[PDB]
DNA sequence: CGTCCTTTCGGAAGAGATTCAGA
DNA sequence: TCTGAATCTCTTCCAGCACACATCAGGACG
RNA sequence: GAUGUGUGCU
């Protein structure tokens, strides 16, 4: 069965494989973030819960005096979203947080409080998230776009190569925190170990060590493992363990119990471990002069002196050896240090290390981190704990503490949220290991390292920095307690806390100006995952490791959306199923896959959890039960493309879309496209401007319907219901009753966005797509907004190419336009721009918006009316006056040059103190009409209820009917009845229809209150007057066209009716394109495109032809089901025998422009379905027809490609780009052209070209691009009156810009000038 | 400068000026008041740091800041660095008399010629048409002229077409790589918004029509007037200066055009019959009686000079086609007629105008590539030579290859299991037998769509080279190539990993029937690795050229004989196999140094 | 209003600056 | 134990062009 | 007018 806004025009399917999951609301990661942080979270996991618990309780200098966190609330905003964008300011909502105050006693540290005091005090009014995940901040609608960054952990890299320049490869392990210092350890080309914080200078990482608490003796203990030597009777044997002689040479007799076992010199092999073990001797005697490369372990002192006769970490000797044994050490400590396994690097350390105790250490750090100072001991051990040991300036949240222990082999993922001794101690052991040759170094660009940092967190951190400020603000006044008086209200400076969240709302990196030019703009910039920003890199220092494509980005990110140029791969897009893990790292949908089924329920696998297992492809085969028909089958186990046997693999791909993103999976037969240009295609699709009238994709993916509709532009029902009146700009629905509540019925109104401003200058306009008295049900779309059709994403137009050349018309890549598509206006879109004129009150007096305006003609003045505005409607040009505004002595706002259009809208605000205009009020009168037009509806409907239910009792006990209507409405209560509880219900009756009309004054009187408030403005200014000018742009030669294909295009000629190419009925062409813009790049879906709409057109041409002779409905629905039953074993299967016989005629007459065809991503149709497809028409099957010059009237002797390709105007108009320049204003301080269109600027002859122009050796050229029309003021007149003489020479001097330096040097110390 | 409003924008000399004088009067009052030595000692330090800060701000250890935490601009950050006085405002500027718009075809222009539209020329030539409305005495004052212009009256458009007569525009486009970036084309007036540029400059330009736009400086002044049609009109520069190479080349739509014409197919409408000339081909041709692929018998006359410059012709009897007999029509007198007597792909037409150039000077040749281009464009759009779906042929033993290489990986693997190989040479195994596979299905390919055409050939039956469209595109040298036509209908092959390793499975498939979900996932680190290669290159390259621009800059030919005996000893250089550059490449158009020897020693 | 005031995904030359290890 | 060679901090630059927004001393005492 | 941010096109 199919919705409402289904069985109205149902798209053809052409995938074949059925979607276990369907696709997810598109904008979730927005919304779901912001909704996490703005809760009412218990427990405070996330939110401004945690950074209230994490800031408060706050308390003074143990000062008997605590400010501590109570709760907190969100008043309600004082506008709504449209209100808000109509008068300029944030749609914010008021913090409202309840603290409270305590104060102890003298001597009560758990004592009595003296006073205990709470209230609740504003701080901060956060700007409110939309329904569709966008903010506005000043009347302008901003998207905070998601932020992918090095999740909080421990990396252990090599930076191989480039060090040391002899190919030897280093070691680090950097420590990343959340919010702290960085720990980064690294090793040198001597393999000494080097600790560097905040990434100031290398110095040994025993020296931090030592700063932790430890000796000498127990970091050798910590790092290495003891071999020991005893002294006995002779020879000072020593005990051994098989083990550590793996792989080494034999340096002496290795003998036991007198047997011989390992000659001198040769290798210890694995058999003699073996036969050593077995035989199971440790003790081993070993020659005196062997242990002198040995280092000894344990500081040894003497027995009866006490003095050290060697300390620990040094080497050893004879003479060594003879002053131990005077003293009788029975035990000798040495450290095993093998030189391919376990390498002396601490001991090497610890010799570079100029640093002995503690206090050295921490002096040394001291010195490191703050150059110039004294140090001190308390300085020192205080900056040594605050480093990284104090919560309140470390930080590795959850995720790092999760990624710490995950890397180290630990079990719990909860812990500290600090370092500690033993955390830093096992990664320099993890390193350790590493440099060894056990262990692997870890990849930075892997997806399991990269967390998402979306709204909800970014917020939190900007609120959390306004919070520490006015904490440390409190802590500041707490000490100066002026105690019994204070308020926790005199001490809260609301101040930072709205100040940083403001800056982070409105002027950040990541807090960008919202494309919005097209559903698929918005719903792929909310979707946006953004490498660049705070915390992140940046596009010029970036290599090209983070450029690629990671295997792990299969079903995380898009591999062929991301822009060219300076940042590609760092502003990749979201995919289509792609999920945010509770930590932050993405997450992908897997169909799990038991013994030999594959199961439909769905594991969420993040990038770590996806290695491990054998994925099997999107597309195998199963048949019925989920077996899969061969015994091998393609997967990816590690980052590895393999083929695997049926019975290993464990998941399965969801759908085949999965590895996309929502605007490279608008592109039909993507599988068939070269990636380059498919990104293309994806990018200019995101660019394509809604054009007049919106025209469904013949060809389209079955994903437009989804974008459509999850952008928000679209009026979608909330309620199901039947529609009871359908305006141009209204649509009201009467809800069933099965959805309506009990209390206050009513209806659902929905005030359509008409014609209005993108940020784009463009024109975003929703319309009904509803007839009146038509039932629908919830979710279902009642208007269609800015390039939508039916609840449909339409981007572009439908129209007939031919891919041939035609007279070098169509050259490079240009594209050949019939005169029929611009005489239909089906390019022609709507730009809408404001222009804004602000009333200052400057010195001599303010400045009004009379229309009295000297020294102007009658002319100028006519377009004004008496209040000095332009009238609505009012056909304007370049130069004329839209307000009238008076310079006391003329700053008028008139219109820029060569704009023209139409005047559609006049806004004006006043602040309070400014009485009005009476344009002022009488605009927005119109605001206060429509608001009542809405009130009024409700309470007719609710009084026309209200009093049936009257009447409906007064059916019972003596029916009184023939009279209810004879007498006004008003008496119709207390009529002949009885006074039981139905008379008490007349009475409550009676109290509630007082009380409605109470409540409508009421709630009448708030409306118009709350839109005739002031609406404060900016500091220095009166009132502002904006007017919208909306111009129609019709195609033209210069402005790009495109495809969805990555074929862009710049129209080179409208070439008249009879000129195009006709086929043998007659019918021209409606754009002509280049076949050799395909083999090149090698974007083989435009043609397949072309095929299928051809295919497609012609079904729609035989529907059209049996509708327009009328034919019985038996006809029809054999066709249309022959049509829609076509394909190989496709998943759609529509019956049209359970349709209505009228909604069939509906279907049909949707139908008669062309049937429209999905072809999914990675499952689309095939060529041999496209065949039979043009079969069912009557076209030919290899897609080409026989056209006809159009205006020699013979054949092309070759059959050409004739189709319908869905084609997309560019938002790069010629327009606004062609600009021309002979003289204009002149800059300031360098007297040189401005630049720019808007100033009328001229281009700038670049340093580039002046190596043109002096390589062909124009010199006089030159002389005058740089000295004429430019810089020299004096020869630039001069050369005016000449050009404007009848002579064409000048007289150049020198470039006043020469003079600037001249006078910048000399500004300085630096004489400079000019010899004769 | 005043911002809107009441306020004055910030300037940051002001304010390091303003810091500087606070910390000098605090210092001459504390002097002037005995202060002790250590506050006065503070106060100097003050006063040095806000000078430091002046004069060169961050050269110290932090930049101070005026606001938003941004160091601001002192006196040594506007002498230096990109946006500095040197190469900003000195080095290259913005000019008068310019303009920019988005660049179309207009495939009817001349080689010397471009397209003004016809409201950028009212612009740019303003002062132009003052001085012709004040000489002609339709306005007497320059407010009237002015307003003249302003209203754009129907005596303005001819005033302006007297002025753009002969008055050259420069055309720029944005990266000037090379000096062949600008070029002064004559202007002609045209209705629209878009600067109309020669399809035969585009090369030169390195200019598609995929949206990218131009800039028109219009030289002002007589010498400059005279500089622009002299060296930079764009009939002068035929050749680049990079290498005696051409870079007036037809390329894709006029060598397809030129390659149809000039084409033979063993059967026509009339194949027998014998012509009395180029112009009875033509006749022949366009009333439908004859195809222009026959083979027809031409009487035609050519000329060769190699008399002292003087022009002998010949007529002979020769067996061409109709096409490379109407070509003819075009040919400049001088060249010999197997030039045209062939299948002219794009090479063919590139060494047919360099041999014009060397023969018949440059006028001749100037005349000949727009007679070239326009009789490519028209046999272009007569051909209709389309793409479809079916002319991509896959071969029909692409399944069999594959099942064999199936079959030998197969064979690879139970050899490893086994242990007979290690893990290295089986991989090595692997991707030779796959790299095997794919030459064997390329090759295969190749010959199907070469040879495909079978024709009766009036007799029982015969091979000839394919009509096959996009095979047409590539062999003319329009529009493709071998790998790119291999990737269409053949398969894709190896593909590597962002790392650099071959994945050891290729891509089996093709763009003609799909790609898997995960063929076309690993497709994308190589079609990623050369877009991210290409934005980060411009970048290096540059630099580069600037730096050696800024080197040797100022190298100019100054004197004409030096009287050296020094020189280089050109020779052939050889890498240990085929020649890489031979002697006449190397020594060409170069003055010797020493009389060279002939092996006729001592001579 | 008037007016005074205070961090951290770079790679080469090259110029200090130190060390070393050698006589 | 003074000296040339090997490591150690700090400087500079990193293709060109349009076009949107934001911020420009403002906090505070008198 | 200067700077920054971002997008886009070459
Ligand atoms: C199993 C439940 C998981 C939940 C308890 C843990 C796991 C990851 C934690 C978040 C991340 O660390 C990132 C942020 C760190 C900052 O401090 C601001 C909060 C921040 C959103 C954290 C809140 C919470 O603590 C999270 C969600
Ligand atoms: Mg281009």
């Amino acid at each position: 069965v199919y919705s409402y806004t289904e069985k109205k025009r149902i798209r053809k399917d052409f995938g074949k494989r059925p979607q276990v999951l369907d696709v997810p609301y598109l904008l979730s990661i927005q919304l779901d973030s912001f909704q996490k942080f703005i809760e009412q979270d218990p427990e405070g996991q996330y939110g401004l819960e945690a950074a209230f618990r994490s800031v408060f309780p706050i308390q003074s200098y143990s000062g008997n005096s605590e400010l501590q966190y109570v709760s907190y609330r969100l008043g309600e905003p004082v506008f709504d979203v449209q209100e808000c964008q109509i008068r300029g300011v944030t749609y914010s909502a008021p913090l409202r947080v309840k603290l409270r105050l305590v104060i102890y006693e003298r001597e009560a540290p758990e004592g009595t409080v003296k006073d205990i005091k709470e209230q609740e005090v504003y701080m901060g009014e956060i700007p409110l998230m939309t329904d569709n995940g966008t903010f506005v901040i000043n009347g302008t609608e901003r998207v905070i776009v998601s932020q992918l960054h090095r999740s909080p952990g421990v990396f252990f890299d090599s930076d191989k190569g480039k060090t040391h320049s002899s190919g030897k490869v280093l070691y680090n392990a950097r420590i990343i925190p959340y919010r702290g210092s960085w720990l980064d350890f690294e090793f040198d080309p001597k393999d000494n170990l080097f600790v560097r914080i905040d990434r100031r200078r290398k110095l040994p990482a025993t020296i931090i060590l030592r700063a932790l608490n430890y000796t000498t003796e127990q970091i050798l203990d910590l790092f290495f493992e003891k071999v020991i030597f005893e002294i006995r009777d002779n020879k000072l044997q020593m005990e051994l363990v098989p083990e550590r002689l793996r792989g080494e040479t034999a340096s002496f007799d290795i003998e036991a119990n007198g047997k011989v076992y390992v000659e001198k010199g040769r290798r210890i092999t694995a058999r003699h471990i073996r036969q050593l073990e077995k035989d199971d001797v440790k003790l081993i005697e070993v020659p005196v002069e062997y242990i002198a490369g040995k280092v000894v372990a344990k500081d040894y002192i003497d027995e009866s002196t006490g003095e050290l006769i060697c300390a620990a970490n040094m080497e050893l000797s004879l003479d060594l050896l003879a002053k131990l044994s005077q003293s009788g050490h029975k035990r000798i400590e040495t450290l095993f240090t093998n030189d391919l396994d376990h390498g002396p690097y601490i001991s090497e350390t610890l010799r570079v290390d100029p640093t002995n105790d503690r206090l050295s250490a921490l002096v040394e750090i001291y010195r490191m981190m703050r150059p110039g100072e004294p140090p001190t001991r308390e300085a020192a051990e205080s900056l040594f704990e605050n480093l990284f040991f104090s919560e309140d300036r470390y930080d590795l949240s959850a995720v790092g503490r999760m990624k710490f222990n995950r890397s180290l082999l630990r079990e719990e993922i909860e812990g500290s949220g600090i370092l500690s001794k033993d955390d830093i101690i096992d990664v320099m052991k993890k390193l350790i290991d590493i440099r060894n040759g056990k262990g692997e170094v870890d990849d930075i660009d892997h997806l399991g390292n990269r967390r998402i940092r979306s709204v909800g967190e970014m917020a939190e951190n900007q609120f959390r920095v306004g919070l520490v400020r006015v904490e440390r603000a409190v802590k500041e006044r707490l000490s100066l307690g002026d105690l019994d008086t204070l308020m926790p209200q005199d001490m809260i400076n609301a101040k930072p806390i709205s100040a940083a969240v403001k800056e982070f709302f409105g002027s950040s990196q990541l807090s960008q100006f919202m494309d919005q030019n097209n559903p698929l703009s918005e719903i792929t910039h909310k979707r946006r995952i953004s490498a660049l920003g705070p915390g992140g890199l940046t596009r010029e220092r970036a290599g090209f490791e983070v450029r690629d494509v990671h295997p792990t980005h299969y079903g995380r990110v898009c591999p062929i959306e991301t822009p060219e140029g300076p940042n590609i791969g760092l502003i990749n897009s979201l995919s289509v199923y792609a999920q945010t893990n509770e930590y932050g790292f993405l997450e992908t949908p897997y169909r799990k896959v038991t013994d030999g089924v594959v199961t439909d329920e769905i594991h969420y696998l993040s990038a770590i959890e996806e290695g491990n297992y054998v994925i099997a492809q999107a597309n195998s085969n199963l048949d019925e039960e989920g077996h899969f028909v061969e015994d091998l089958v393609t997967c990816r186990s590690k980052g590895e493309s393999s083929l695997f046997s049926r019975d290993q693999v464990d998941y399965m791909d969801v759908s085949t879309q999965q590895v996309v993103s929502v605007g490279a999976s608008l592109i039909p037969f993507l599988e068939h496209d070269d990636a380059n240009r498919a990104l293309m295609g994806a990018n200019m699709q995101r660019q394509a401007v809604p054009t007049l009238r919106a025209d469904k994709p013949l060809v389209g993916t079955g994903m437009e319907r989804a974008v459509a509709v999850d952008s928000g532009v679209t009026a979608v029902a909330k309620r199901g219901g039947v529609v009871q009146y359908v305006d141009a700009s209204r649509i009201v629905i009467k809800v069933n009753e099965d959805e309506m509540y009990p209390g206050e019925a009513g209806i659902d109104i929905y005030n359509l966005t008409k014609y209005t401003r993108s940020n784009q200058n463009t024109c975003i306009n929703q319309m009904p797509c509803v007839s009146l008295g038509e039932p629908v049900e919830r979710g279902d779309v009642l208007a269609d907004g800015p390039s939508t059709d039916l609840g449909e994403l339409a981007l572009g137009q439908n129209m007939r190419v031919a891919f041939m050349p035609w007279n070098g018309y169509n050259f490079e890549d240009s594209i050949l336009v019939s005169e029929r598509v611009v005489q239909e206006d089906r390019f022609t879109t709507i730009h809408i721009q404001e222009l804004a004129c602000v009333s200052r009150d400057t010195k001599l007096g303010p400045e009004e918006i009379t229309a009295d305006i000297p020294n102007v003609g009658e002319a100028a003045l006519s377009k004004l009316d008496e209040s000095g505005i332009v009238y609505i409607g009012a056909e304007v040009t370049g130069g004329d006056i839209l307000v009238g505004k008076v310079t006391p002595k003329d700053s008028s706002l008139r219109v820029p040059n060569g704009v023209s259009g139409t005047v559609i809208d006049v806004q004006v605000f006043t602040r309070d103190g400014v009485e009005k205009d009476k344009r002022a009020l009488e605009i927005e009168e119109m605001q206060l009409k429509q608001a009542k037009k809405d009130l009024s509806e409700e309470l007719q409907i609710l009084e026309a209820g209200l009093f049936s239910r009257i009447r409906a009792v007064l059916v019972a006990g003596g029916v009184e009917a023939e009279k209810l209507d004879k007498l006004p409405r008003d008496r119709w209560l207390e009529l002949g009845l009885t006074d039981e509880e139905k008379q008490n219900q007349l009475e409550q009756l009676a109290e509630q229809y007082d009380e409605l009309k109470h409540e409508f004054e009421k709630k009448l009187e708030a409306k118009r209150r709350k839109i005739t408030q002031g609406d404060d403005l900016a500091p220095g200014v009166l009132k502002i007057v904006k007017v919208y000018l909306a111009v129609k742009r019709r195609i033209q030669p210069g402005d790009k066209m495109a495809g969805r294909h990555g074929n862009k295009g710049v129209i080179s000629k409208i070439n008249p009716i009879e000129d195009m190419p006709y086929d043998e009925n007659g019918t021209p062409v409606d754009i002509v394109l280049n076949p050799l813009g395909v083999p090149s790049r090698m974007n083989i879906g435009q043609i397949l495109e072309t095929h299928l709409g051809m295919a497609a057109k012609g079904i729609g041409d035989k529907i059209n032809a049996m509708l327009k002779q009328q034919q019985e409905v038996a006809k029809l629905r054999e066709f249309i089901q022959r049509a829609y039953d076509l394909g190989a074993d496709v998943r759609q299967k529509v019956d049209l025998s359970t349709f209505s016989d009228e909604e069939v005629m509906r279907l049909a007459e949707n139908l008669r422009k062309g049937m429209p065809i999905a072809t999914p991503v990675f499952d689309g149709a095939k060529e041999a379905e496209i065949k039979e497809l043009l079969k069912l028409g009557d076209l030919p099957t290899s897609g080409q027809i026989r056209l006809y010059d159009g205006r020699t009237g013979e054949q092309f002797e070759r059959p050409v490609t004739v189709g319908y390709m869905y084609m997309l105007k560019l938002n790069h108009l010629v327009d606004d780009k062609m600009h021309a320049r002979s003289t204009g204003s002149y800059s300031l301080v360098t007297q040189q052209p401005l630049g720019g269109k808007a100033q009328f600027g001229g281009q700038r002859f670049g340093e580039m070209e002046v190596w043109a122009l002096e390589a062909y050796g124009a010199a006089y050229t030159l002389q005058e691009m740089l000295t004429v029309k430019s810089d020299d003021v004096n020869g630039r007149t001069k050369m005016y009156k000449n050009i404007v003489d009848g002579n064409h020479q000048m007289e150049p001097g020198m470039p006043e810009s020469f003079n600037v330096l001249l006078k910048e040097i000399r500004s300085l110390g630096i004489n400079i000038e000019l010899e004769d | 400068v005043p911002l809107d409003g009441g306020r004055f924008a910030t300037s940051d000399l002001n304010d390091l000026y303003r810091r500087v004088i606070n910390r000098n009067n605090r210092l001459k009052r504390l002097l002037d008041l005995a202060a002790p030595d250590i506050i006065v000692r503070n106060e100097k330090r003050m006063l040095q740091e806000a000078v430091d800060a002046l004069l060169d701000n961050g050269r110290r250890g932090r930049a101070i800041t005026g606001s938003n935490k941004r160091p601001l601009k002192s006196l040594a950050d506007m002498i230096k660095g990109k946006q500095g006085r040197f190469r900003q405002n000195l080095l290259g500027k913005r000019v008068d008399y310019s303009g920019r718009s988005v660049i179309t075809v207009g495939p009817y222009l001349r080689l010397h010629q471009c397209g003004l539209p016809k409201k950028m020329a009212l612009e740019l030539f303003k002062p132009f048409i003052y001085g012709k409305l004040e000489l002609r005495g339709l306005a007497t004052t320059i407010k009237a002229a002015k307003k003249m212009v302003e209203r754009e009256e129907a005596v303005v458009w001819d005033i302006l077409d007297e002025v753009i007569r002969e008055h050259p525009v420069l055309l720029n486009r944005a990266p000037t790589l090379h000096r062949l970036g600008i070029q002064a084309f004559e202007p002609v007036l045209i209705e629209g918004k878009a600067i109309q540029l020669h399809p035969l400059v585009c090369a030169a330009y390195n200019a598609d029509f995929d949206g990218d736009q131009m800039a028109v400086h219009v030289p002002l002044t007589l010498e400059a007037q005279l500089e622009a049609r002299a060296l930079m009109m764009s009939t002068n520069n035929i050749l680049s200066p990079a290498n005696g190479e051409p870079i007036i080349v037809p390329s894709q739509d006029v060598v397809l055009g030129l390659y149809y014409m000039t084409r033979d197919c063993v059967n026509a409408k009339g194949e027998g019959m014998v012509l009395t000339g180029p112009k009875e081909a033509e006749r022949l041709y366009r009333s439908g009686l004859a195809s222009l692929h026959a083979r027809v018998k031409v009487r035609i006359t050519e000329y060769e000079k190699d008399a002292n410059g003087e022009l002998v012709a010949k007529t002979s009897l020769k067996d061409t086609t109709v096409g490379r007999a109407i070509l003819w029509m075009i040919v400049p007198k001088g060249l010999p007629y197997s030039i045209v007597n062939q299948a002219l792909g794009k090479k063919a037409i590139s060494k047919m105008l360099n041999t014009c150039y060397r023969i018949l000077g440059l006028k001749p040749t100037v005349i000949f590539a727009d007679q070239i281009m326009y009789t490519g464009f028209a046999y272009a759009a007569r051909s209709g030579a389309s793409v479809g779906i079916d002319d991509m042929v896959i071969p029909e033993k692409k399944h069999e290859i594959i099942s064999e290489a199936e079959a030998e990986v197969a064979e690879i693997q139970e050899q490893f299991q086994s242990g007979l190989v290690t893990a290295g040479e089986r991989y090595n195994k692997v991707i030779d037998i796959w790299a095997a596979a794919n030459d064997r299905v390329s090759k295969a390919m190749m010959d199907n769509l070469q040879t495909e055409t079978v024709i009766n050939r009036d007799g029982q039956e015969e091979k000839q080279v394919s009509f096959n469209s996009i095979y047409m595109m590539a062999d003319s040298g329009a529009r493709g190539s071998a790998a790119q036509i291999r990737q269409l209908a053949g398969m894709r092959g190896l593909m590597a990993k962002p790392d650099g390793s071959i994945i050891e499975t290729p891509i089996t498939a093709n763009f003609r029937e799909g790609l898997n979900v995960l063929q076309y996932f690993i497709s994308t680190h190589g079609a990623r690795k050369g877009l991210a290669d290409t934005a980060l290159k411009t970048a290096n390259s540059g630099y580069l050229t600037r730096r050696l621009v800024d080197v040797a800059q100022d190298l100019v030919v100054t004197e004409d004989d030096c009287g050296t005996h020094e020189g280089i000893m050109m020779t052939p250089v050889i890498e240990g196999g085929d020649v890489k550059e031979p002697l006449r490449d190397r020594v060409l158009g170069r003055v010797t140094a020493e009389d060279v020897l002939k092996p006729g020693t001592a001579d």
